[PDB]
């Protein structure tokens, strides 16, 4: 039922203007009040500001500067605009539904990091399994994505089959300035030559969908 | 009256909230105001919520009465006499109050599901009223206050009413509410031709009859009219509807009905496409027909699709009631509060208008203050004209709106 | 302007105890109606937060009965007994009795275990990225409680310098183990002069054991 879904760009030039458009479902934004919520890298939430079902907005003082706020109620969104956007303001974006002065209900958020350096497509190498784990335990295989500027990434088995023994590891940034990071899957070993299994790669700032399958020679 | 365009601020605007019910100290949100000013007599209502504005629990609901009379400055204030409380505040919705013989008749709809316009297809149409004595006898009987549940409404084809308006008329004995009827889409005729593209360049045809909804794809429309109600008849009380005529017609929106110089004016608020105020003298009653003016000058804050000051039809709910009175017909000079700001509430700014040009105004607040809702009713004291403007206006401090209501004397004398 | 606290940055605490976490508010939060309006969320790892607590002791629906709050003044605790594996993640207290709207710090509620030992497993450059030119050696532990291990890289018999980068990931929800992979990042010619590639690990369930 009730759901908000953030679209935004991902990636901002630096003294240049965010755009994020929240779609909301399930209820009408002529009853709720809706709050725009920020976490960037290690640091706090930051509340952003508010519009209220007549029109009302308020803002945190902190962006007055270069925020606003508006939405479109026969089309059940809402709109963040932020100016001059810089090096600071790289985080997560939640688009919010407020309730008595609380948040019921968030959004999945927005990622958007603020970078001068064009997006890049992640490279999908398989992890095989090892050849010697046998016997009937536990086999390990994985995929290694590469090289993605973009920092949001996202890995499923099987386009969501799979959701046990799944470890998926944050990302890390090489000297290059590319995020790499490894998504691993135990499975029984006598599963080893039966079973097929895919690794769903979605990279939504380059639009790149990569289906991977990892198996032994 | 003046009568001449000046830029020298001739109107001082006076606060007048403090003899009204309206505690600042508490920090609850007052919500759903109602002023109604007839015959030297007022009708006050509010919504007190504590907590959030548009999800707060209710906490209590006022319906009151009064004389509008002189504080001993020369300025008018407002004096309750009678005030009534519904014992369940939250089921009350959309008062509407009318004037007649001593009494003052404000029509309420009642529901469970909330409000009606919102939850429109879950709502079973309950209205009722509540009558109040202007000047209360003791220990009279029903007169000091009077509820009635009100069981017969003659709505056609409509297949729900509800007043839907601050205040009303009255002609002789019979009294005329603003209200508003629920029609489903499938019922609503409308030939998309009418629907006036020419210079708008990127507005479909279709575009107005599906702005009737609240959605494109809602289950009904709003339509406008008068709910009327012959005090001359016995037995139970008979609401009639009468639905407006479809010129210029827009979706079904708050909308007020008032006599001014003997002759009666209609205001509907713009929650569509066209956002250029909608007033003017009303040709027939009970084949509602309203000559709205061609006027160029004022709008109301359309917060994205329907900005201030869009003629081209769009999809779009949005907007905010701010009304304005007729104080001269022969020039058709009116006064009224807007918001100065094209896509958010903000900038409350007092103006005597006419149709293509705005004589004279004055702020009523600093420019970040945030404002929503405007009723101004004028009226004559002391063979001086007078105004009273309520203002919905926000605190920061309590993230509260509270209401304030300003007196303004219109000026004779333009030069001072 | 108004100041959000949260006391103890990190709080480990095993099944079945009790955890405290307190907010201090820089000035008074309480707001003209009278109510306070301090609240509790959790962030649960690769989620949105989530409300627990709203004005200072009410539980929001859906909360079990054994997250507590309650405050005086200017200092709040909330208190979870009994805590269970479910439970962990980033815990926040939130005040919108004034206007700027502000946030806690923060609070990292991690869970006490018995020793739990790594499964080792080591995993060669595949033959796709080669032919880019760079090659990567994988070697994962997965399923150790005690956070800290080490990972040691020996080329045929060569210790490793910083060739390579390490990830781990946040407390399963589940067992409350953790889960590590370090990738060991070389150019295409050093890979194909040496045959042997090796990751020795170092964890207390284990005695240095060796894969590869
Ligand atoms: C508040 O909004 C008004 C009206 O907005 C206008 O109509 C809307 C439906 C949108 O299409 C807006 O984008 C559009 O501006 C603004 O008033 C208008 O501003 C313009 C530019 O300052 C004025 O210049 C005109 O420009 C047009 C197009 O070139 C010419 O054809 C005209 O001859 C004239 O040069 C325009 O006169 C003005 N109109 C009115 C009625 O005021 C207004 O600027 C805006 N205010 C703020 C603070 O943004
Ligand atoms: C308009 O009012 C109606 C009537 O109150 C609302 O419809 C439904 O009302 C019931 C309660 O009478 C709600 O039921 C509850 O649902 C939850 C799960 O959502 C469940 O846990 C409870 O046990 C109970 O069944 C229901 O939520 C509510 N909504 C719907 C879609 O059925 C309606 O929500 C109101 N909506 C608006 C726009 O005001
Ligand atoms: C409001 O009602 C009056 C009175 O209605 C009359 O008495 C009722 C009990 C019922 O029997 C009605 O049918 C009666 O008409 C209306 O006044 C009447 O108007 C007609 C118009 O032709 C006139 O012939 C009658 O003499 C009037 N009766 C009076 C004045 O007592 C009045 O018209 C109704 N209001 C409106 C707006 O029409
Ligand atoms: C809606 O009304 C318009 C009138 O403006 C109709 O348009 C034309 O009406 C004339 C009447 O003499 C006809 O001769 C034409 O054939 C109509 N169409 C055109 C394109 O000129 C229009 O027909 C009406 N809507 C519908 C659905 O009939
Ligand atoms: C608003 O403008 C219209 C168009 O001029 C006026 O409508 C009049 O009546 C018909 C429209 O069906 C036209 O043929 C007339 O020429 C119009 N002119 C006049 C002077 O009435 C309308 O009168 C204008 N303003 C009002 C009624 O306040």
């Amino acid at each position: 039922q009730v759901q908000l879904k953030e679209s935004g760009p991902g990636l901002v030039a630096p003294s240049q203007s965010l755009s994020i458009t929240c779609t909301v479902s399930g209820f009408s934004l002529t009853s709720y009040d809706i709050s725009w919520i920020r976490q960037p890298p290690g640091k706090g939430l930051e509340w952003l500001g508010v519009i209220w079902t007549g029109g009302v907005t308020n803002y945190n003082s902190a962006f007055l500067s270069r925020l606003s706020i508006s939405k479109d109620n026969s089309k059940s969104q809402v709109f963040l605009k932020m100016n001059s956007l810089q090096t600071d303001d790289t985080a997560i974006y939640y688009c919010v539904r407020e309730g008595d002065w609380f948040f019921d209900v968030w959004g999945a958020g927005t990622t958007v990091t603020v970078s001068s350096a064009s997006t890049k497509g992640p490279s999908v190498f398989p992890l095989a399994p090892s050849s010697k784990s046998t016997s009937g335990g536990t086999a390990a295989l994985g995929c290694l994505v590469k090289d993605y500027f973009p920092e949001p990434v996202t890995v499923s088995w099987n386009s969501g089959a799979l959701t046990s023994g799944v470890h998926t590891f944050p990302a890390v940034l090489q000297s290059s300035g590319l995020y790499s990071l490894s998504s691993v899957v135990t499975v029984p070993s006598s599963s080893l030559g039966t079973q097929t299994y895919i690794c769903n790669v979605n990279h939504k700032p380059s639009n790149t969908k990569v289906d991977k399958k990892v198996e032994p020679k | 009256i003046c009568l001449q365009k000046t830029t020298s601020t001739i109107l001082k605007p006076r606060l007048i909230s403090y003899t009204l019910p309206i505690n600042t100290r508490e920090g609850v949100c007052i919500t759903d105001p109602l002023l109604a000013v007839d015959n030297g007599f007022f009708a006050y209502s509010h919504l007190e919520k504590i907590g959030s504005c548009t999800r707060g629990i209710a906490k209590q609901r006022i319906i009151g009465v009064g004389e509008v009379l002189d504080r001993g400055d020369k300025v008018p204030s407002m004096f309750m006499t009678n005030v009534w409380t519904p014992p369940n505040p939250s089921t009350i919705h959309h008062c509407s109050s009318t004037y007649h013989e001593d009494f003052y008749y404000t029509l309420c709809a009642v529901s469970h599901v909330g409000d009606p316009i919102l939850n429109s297809t879950s709502w079973t149409e309950s209205l009722s009223l509540i009558r109040l004595a202007v000047r209360p006898k003791s220990d009279s009987g029903d007169y000091n206050q009077k509820y009635i549940a009100i069981t017969k409404v003659e709505r056609g084809k409509y297949d729900k009413v509800m007043p839907y308006g601050p205040s009303g008329i009255k002609q002789g004995d019979t009294l005329y509410f603003p209200a508003v009827g629920f029609l489903p889409r499938t019922e609503f005729q409308y030939n998309d031709s009418n629907c006036p593209i020419i210079h708008c360049k990127y507005s479909k045809a279709e575009n107005c009859r599906l702005s009737m909804g609240v959605n494109s794809k809602s289950h009904y429309i709003l339509r406008s009219g008068l709910l009327k109600y012959n005090l001359s008849l016995g037995g139970d009380i008979i609401l009639q509807f009468i639905e407006i005529a479809d010129n210029r017609l827009t979706i079904g929106s708050p909308s007020k009905i008032y006599n001014s110089l003997g002759q009666p004016v209609f205001y509907q608020a713009s929650y569509s496409w066209d956002t250029m105020i909608k007033l003017g003298d009303v040709d027939t009653v009970d084949p509602l027909r309203v000559q709205w003016r061609n006027n160029s000058v004022i709008s109301r804050p359309g917060q994205s699709q329907c900005p201030r000051f869009n003629v081209c039809p769009e999809v779009c709910w949005e907007g905010t009631y701010n009304d304005a009175f007729l104080i001269d017909r022969l020039n058709w000079v009116s006064a009224g509060v807007y918001l100065n700001s094209n896509q958010t509430a903000e900038n409350p700014v007092f103006a005597v208008f006419k149709d293509n040009e705005i004589l004279y105004q004055v702020p009523l607040a600093e420019d970040d203050t945030n404002a929503q809702k405007t009723i101004t009713d004028c009226f004559l004291l002391e063979n001086v004209i007078w105004c009273i403007s309520l203002v919905e206006i926000y605190d920061t401090g309590d993230n509260v709106i509270r209401p304030k209501l300003f007196a303004v004397k219109i000026p004779a004398q333009c030069s001072e | 302007d108004v100041l959000m606290t949260q006391t103890p940055l990190s709080l480990p605490v095993s099944l079945g105890d009790q955890a405290s976490i307190s907010c201090r508010s820089s000035q008074s939060i309480v707001h003209s109606n009278g109510n306070t309006y301090l609240e509790w969320y959790l962030q649960k790892p690769g989620q949105s937060p989530q409300l627990l607590i709203y004005k200072v002791s009410n539980r929001f629906s859906g909360v079990p009965d054994r997250f507590s709050g309650s405050g005086s003044g200017t200092d709040f605790t909330l208190k979870i007994n009994r805590v269970e594996a479910e439970d962990l993640g980033l815990y926040y207290c939130f005040q919108a009795s004034h206007v700027p709207y502000t946030f806690g710090g923060g609070t990292k509620l991690e869970i006490k275990r018995t020793v739990a030992a790594p499964s080792v497993f080591i995993f060669p450059p595949s033959d796709e990225q080669l032919k880019s030119g760079t090659a990567s050696v994988v070697c994962l532990l997965n399923n150790f409680y005690p956070r800290e291990a080490k990972v040691q890289w020996k080329v045929d018999n060569a210790l490793q310098s910083g060739n390579s980068q390490e990830s781990v990931t946040e407390q399963d929800s589940k067992d409350s183990t953790y889960s590590l992979s370090s990738t060991l990042t070389l150019s295409k010619a050093d890979y194909e002069k040496h045959k042997l590639y090796a990751c020795e690990v170092t964890h207390q369930g284990l005695s240095s054991p060796v894969t590869k």
